[PDB]
C-alpha cells in the first residue's frame, strides 16, 4: 500500500524548456513515497512549487540535486537512500551547482529525516545560496566503508543564513527552526548496540534490521527495513517455504513461509514471473536452464544437455549500455527463440553511431529476428526500414510477457515508422503492460484488432493515436479483407487476418 | 555562468536534442525535444 514511482535516469539532461522539464518532473514524482530508481531534481526555476517532494520517503538508487534556481526543495521526509546505484560510480547523494547566474538560488534543503545511506558517499559543490548544510555531520548517516569517498566542499558566498537553533546537538541542522535539527542514530549509539539506535541508552539499541532507526527494539518497530520487509516486520532474509528439522534430519513445511519478490516477502509471485525451487520470484533463469509451466506455476528447470540458447536483451549482459539492436550486436541474436529481456530498435541503429563506434545497420540483417517467438520484457520499435511496409521480422512472434516495461508501463511500443500495416500475425498474448502505437503516419490496421483479447491482466490499456486516420484508410480502400470480419487483421491480405 | 554551447565534435550525440556544456562539472549533456527522455534523448516519452 506504499505509493511507488519509477524514478528517472536522465542525469542532468533537460526535457524541453524549463516548463516542460518541471511538468515531467512533477508528473513523475506526484504523491510518490518509494522511488525504485533515482530521484533527480534538476533545472527547477525560481518561484516553482515543489510541494509533491514532501511525500517521498525512500529512494532505492541515488539522489541528484543540480542546477536548480528554486529557493527551497522540501525533501522533508526523505528517510533513506539505499544506494543501489551510484551517481558517477561513488555517490548516492550529489547536490551540485544550485544557483542562477545572478548569484541566487537554492537555500533551503530541510532533509531533517535523512538518517541512513546504505551504500555510497555524498558530494556537495557550488551551492552558493545553500543554507545550513555545512553543519550536518555525515559520519552518522553514511556507512563507514564509504567515508573516504566523500568530496564535499561546503562553502557559501551568501552568508545570510539563520544559525542553527541552540537546541540542535553540536550545531548540526538542515534548516532553520528547532524542528530541522539532526537526529543521530549511529554515532551517539552505545557500545553494546548492534547497529542503529534511538539514544545512547542500551534500551534504545535498535534491531540490526532497522535501517533508519526504530521506535522500539522489536523487528516490527523499525523505521525502514535494511534487507527484506515481511508484512510489518524487517527480516534479514525471507522466511523459506520449508525449514530443516535438526531432530529428524528432514525438511518440514514452514507455515510462515514467503516468496522473495524484490525487497518484499509476498504470498505469491506475480502472474507473469518465474519461480525458482528456492521459493523466489525471478525475472529469468540462469544459463542451461529453461522456463516451463507445470501445475499453474511458471518455474525454472535444469536441462541435462539440449535446451535453448541464452539470449539476453538490449540492456542486460553483453548489451550493458547499448541503446539499440545495431550492426555490432545483431549477430549475437542469430538463433534466438526467447529474448530474456527487452528489445530496442532506435533510429541510430540505421544511421550508425560514431560515439559508440557503431556502423550503420543493414535492414536485410533484421530478418535474423524472424526466429523469435517469445519476448519476456518489452518490445520498443522507434525505427524500421523505410522501404518495408510491415514489421516483417516479427511475423512469428507470439507472446510478449512484459516482465520489465518501458518507463515501467509499456510492453509494446511502435512509434514513428513509415510502415503501413503492423503485420504481427502470430501475436497471441501480451501478458502485462500497455501498448502505444503513435506517430506512424501510414499505419492503417491497428484499429481493427481487439487488443483486449491479447491482454493477460485487467487494466492493460492501449494508446492508438496519430497514425493514418481511420477514415483516411477507409477512403483509400486500405481496410481488412472481406473474408476476415470478426476480429480485424494486421494487413490487407487474407493471411494477415486474425480469424479469417 | 552555468551552461554553454557544445563543440562541433558533438553532432549526433543528442538523438533528439541540443548539446549543452556544463562548466561546473566539465561535462556534456543534452536538452531534449518535448516528449523525449534519456541522457541522450533517445526514447519517446509517454506524453
Ligand atoms: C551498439 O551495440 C554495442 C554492443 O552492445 C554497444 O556497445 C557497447 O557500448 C557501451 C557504451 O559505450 C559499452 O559500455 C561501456 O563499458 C565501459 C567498460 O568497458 C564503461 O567504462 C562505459 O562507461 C562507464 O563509465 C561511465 C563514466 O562516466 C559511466 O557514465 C557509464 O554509465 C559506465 O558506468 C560503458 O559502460 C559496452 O562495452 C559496449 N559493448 C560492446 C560489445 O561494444 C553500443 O553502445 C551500441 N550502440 C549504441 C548507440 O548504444
Ligand atoms: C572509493 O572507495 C574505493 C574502495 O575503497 C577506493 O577505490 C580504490 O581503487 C579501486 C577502484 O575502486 C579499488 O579496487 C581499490 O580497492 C580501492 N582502494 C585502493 C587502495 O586502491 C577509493 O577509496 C574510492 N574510489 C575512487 C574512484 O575515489
Ligand atoms: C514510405 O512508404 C510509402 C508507401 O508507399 C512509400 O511511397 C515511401 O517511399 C516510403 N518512404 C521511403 C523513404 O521509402
Amino acid at each position: 500500500e506504499k505509493k511507488v514511482c519509477q524514478g528517472t535516469s536522465n542525469k542532468l539532461t533537460q526535457l524541453g524548456t524549463f516548463e516542460d522539464h518541471f511538468l515531467s518532473l512533477q508528473r513523475m514524482f506526484n504523491n510518490c513515497e518509494v522511488v525504485l530508481g533515482n530521484l533527480e531534481i534538476t533545472y527547477v526555476q525560481r518561484n516553482y512549487d515543489l510541494s509533491f517532494l514532501k511525500t517521498i520517503q525512500e529512494v532505492a538508487g541515488y539522489v541528484l540535486i543540480a542546477l536548480n534556481t528554486v529557493e527551497r526543495i522540501p525533501l522533508e521526509n526523505l528517510q533513506i537512500i539505499k544506494g543501489n546505484m551510484y551517481y558517477e560510480n561513488s555517490y548516492a547523494l550529489a547536490v551540485l551547482s544550485n544557483y542562477d547566474a545572478n548569484k541566487t538560488g537554492l537555500k533551503e534543503l530541510p532533509m531533517r529525516n535523512l538518517q541512513e545511506i546504505l551504500h555510497g558517499a555524498v558530494r556537495f559543490s557550488n551551492n552558493p545560496a545553500l543554507c545550513n548544510v555545512e553543519s550536518i555531520q555525515w559520519r552518522d548517516i553514511v556507512s563507514s566503508d564509504f567515508l573516504s569517498n566523500m568530496s564535499m566542499d561546503f562553502q557559501n558566498h551568501l552568508g545570510s543564513c539563520q544559525k542553527c537553533d541552540p537546541s540542535c546537538p553540536n550545531g548540526s541542522c538542515w534548516g532553520a527552526g528547532e524542528e530541522n535539527c539532526q537526529k543521530l542514530t549511529k554515532i551517539i549509539c552505545a557500545q553494546q548496540c548492534s547497529g542503529r539506535c534511538r539514544g545512547k541508552s542500551p534500551s534504545d539499541c535498535c534491531h540490526n534490521q532497522c535501517a533508519a532507526g526504530c521506535t522500539g527494539p522489536r523487528e516490527s518497530d523499525c523505521l525502514v527495513c535494511r534487507k527484506f520487509r515481511d508484512e510489518a516486520t524487517c527480516k534479514d532474509t525471507c522466511p523459506p517455504l520449508m525449514l530443516y528439522n535438526p531432530t529428524t534430519y528432514q525438511m518440514d513445511v514452514n507455515p510462515e513461509g514467503k516468496y522473495s519478490f524484490g525487497a518484499t516477502c509476498v504470498k505469491k509471485c506475480p502472474r507473469n514471473y518465474v519461480v525458482t525451487d528456492h521459493g523466489s520470484c525471478v525475472r529469468a533463469c540462469g544459463a542451461d536452464s529453461y522456463e516451463m509451466e507445470e501445475d499453474g506455476v511458471r518455474k525454472c528447470k535444469k536441462c541435462e544437455g539440449p535446451c535453448r540458447k541464452v539470449c539476453n536483451g538490449i540492456g542486460i549482459g553483453e548489451f550493458k549500455d547499448s541503446l539499440s539492436i545495431n550492426a555490432t550486436n545483431i549477430k549475437h541474436f542469430k538463433n534466438c527463440t526467447s529474448i530474456s529481456g527487452d528489445l530496442h530498435i532506435l533510429p541510430v541503429a540505421f544511421r550508425g553511431d560514431s560515439f559508440t563506434h557503431t556502423p550503420p545497420l543493414d535492414p536485410q540483417e533484421l530478418d535474423i529476428l524472424k526466429t523469435v517467438k517469445e519476448i519476456t520484457g518489452f518490445l520498443l520499435i522507434q525505427a524500421w526500414p523505410e522501404n518495408r511496409t510491415d514489421l516483417h521480422a516479427f511475423e512469428n512472434l507470439e507472446i510478449i510477457r512484459g516482465r520489465t516495461k518501458q518507463h515501467g508501463q509499456f510492453s509494446l511500443a511502435v512509434v514513428s515508422l513509415n510502415i503501413t500495416s503492423l503485420g504481427l500475425r502470430s501475436l497471441k498474448e501480451i501478458s502485462d503492460g500497455d501498448v502505444i502505437i503513435s506517430g506512424n503516419k501510414n499505419l492503417c490496421y491497428a484499429n481493427t484488432i481487439n487488443w483486449k483479447k491479447l491482454f493477460g491482466t485487467s487494466g492493460q490499456k492501449t494508446k492508438i493515436i496519430s497514425n493514418r486516420g481511420e477514415n483516411s484508410c477507409k477512403a483509400t480502400g486500405q481496410v481488412c479483407h472481406a473474408l476476415c470480419s470478426p476480429e480485424g487483421c494486421w494487413g490487407p491480405e487474407p493471411r494477415d487476418c486474425v480469424s479469417h | 555562468v552555468s551552461i554553454t554551447k557544445c563543440s562541433s565534435d558533438m553532432n549526433g550525440y543528442c538523438l533528439h536534442g541540443q548539446c549543452i556544456y556544463l562548466v561546473d562539472m566539465s561535462q556534456n549533456y543534452c536538452r531534449c525535444e518535448v516528449g523525449y527522455t534519456g541522457v541522450r534523448c533517445e526514447h519517446f516519452f509517454l506524453t
